[PDB]
């Protein structure tokens, strides 16, 4: 392979709001090759029910998926994501920040 | 709908 | 506006054991209507968009044919592949391949493509003429070859400007409700203070689609594209998208910056400034 390293996106579907309902979102893009590792955490536990579309990629050839979960934030939990790839000599986790 | 016959490089 | 229809094909070989993974998406614009993954237990052409679920069992039937044909032609390019690169059985290799069809705002045939790589490079392509094919290097050459004895792309010209785009206006009809409706992007800026001097306005477009949007910072009425950070395009999950842009400026000198949003549900662009 050539290799690209992924990008990471983290955030929520809406904008966040203690208590309430919402989905929290890790979108990988920009990768080659298509295999890859992605979790998301609340306070470093990873979460089951985790979610993903379905593979694709862009005009570059290079790979996307989002991979998500239903959430609801409160103000103590902290959420991020890991992600592993040929590209990284070891995960890689983002913080989810709820401006970004 | 898909094209039905890809062919073989 | 104009439309596509594409598909999306990627099959990767487990030199390990077994069959390579095969995983084929349908779009119509920026929305998945399909899917196939051999790894899913279905072994079917799956629906991804409510408009698809009306197609009747004939359709089903024969798009899971054809997607299990293409799976098979992808196995053994991958074989033909390694060959043709001299490489080892032991590594995993990767085909991709996208086509689809373009209608324009008249509804009639726009334009078509083909196009095919290994291992993240492109390997052969259609013109866009959709008479010959561009090859990148000796091995596509060969494949190039074949296919002009085989009249590939004839066959394929037939296809891209008969039944694509026959097929894509049954699913603009079909899906109009949401295919053919354009949301404009929810728009709002934040700000930062970044130190005692300087801020962070951060312009924000949601739940748009389709994903196409240009988010651009003015100041006093002239592009800045020093100290900004814009992001990709991103999914909401939804079936919209969500961009965001930021610039960092001089605290005070808030209002002279202003932020211009363009889209397709925008029939005039938008300008955000930040006040209050």
């Amino acid at each position: 392979m050539i290799q690209r390293t992924p990008k990471i996106q983290v955030y929520s579907r809406h904008p966040a709001e203690n208590g309430k309902s919402n989905f929290l979102n890790c979108y990988v893009s920009g990768f080659h090759p298509s295999d890859i590792e992605v979790d998301l955490l609340k306070n470093g536990e990873r979460i089951e029910k985790v979610e993903h579309s379905d593979l694709s990629f862009s005009k570059d050839w290079s790979f996307y998926l989002l991979y998500y979960t239903e959430f609801t934030p409160t103000e103590k939990d902290e959420y991020a994501c890991r992600v592993n790839h040929v590209t990284l000599s070891q995960p890689k986790i983002v913080k989810w920040d709820r401006d970004m | 709908y898909l094209e039905p016959a890809p062919v073989t490089a | 506006g104009s439309h596509s229809m594409r598909y999306f094909f990627t099959s990767v070989s487990r030199p390990g054991r077994g069959e390579p993974r095969f995983i084929a998406v349908g779009y119509v614009d920026d929305t998945q209507f399909v899917r196939f993954d051999s790894d899913a237990a279905s072994q079917r052409m799956e629906p991804r968009a409510p408009w698809i679920e009306q197609e009747g069992p004939e359709y089903w039937d024969g798009e899971t044919r054809k997607v299990k044909a293409h799976s098979q032609t992808h196995r053994v390019d991958l074989g033909t592949l390694r060959g043709y690169y001299n490489q080892s059985e032991a590594g995993s290799h990767t085909v991709q391949r996208m086509y689809g069809c373009d209608v324009g705002s008249d509804w009639r045939f726009l334009r078509g493509y083909h196009q095919y790589a290994y291992d993240g490079k492109d390997y052969i392509a259609l013109k866009e003429d959709l008479r010959s094919w561009t090859a990148a290097d000796m091995a596509a050459q060969t494949t190039k070859h074949k296919w002009e004895a085989a009249h590939v792309a004839e066959q394929l010209r037939a296809y891209l400007e008969g039944t694509c785009v026959e097929w894509l206006r049954r699913y603009l009809e079909n899906g109009k409700e949401t295919l053919q409706r354009t949301d404009a992007p929810k728009t709002h800026m934040t700000h930062h203070a970044v130190s005692d001097h300087e801020a962070t306005l951060r312009c924000w477009a949601l739940s748009f689609y389709p994903a196409e949007i240009t988010l651009t910072w003015q100041r006093d009425g002239e592009d800045q594209t020093q100290d900004t950070e814009l992001v990709e395009t991103r999914p909401a999950g939804d079936g919209t998208f969500q961009k965001w842009a930021a610039v960092v400026v001089p605290s005070g000198q808030e209002q002279r910056y202003t932020c211009h949003v363009q889209h397709e549900g925008l029939p005039k662009p938008l300008t955000l400034r930040w006040e209050p």
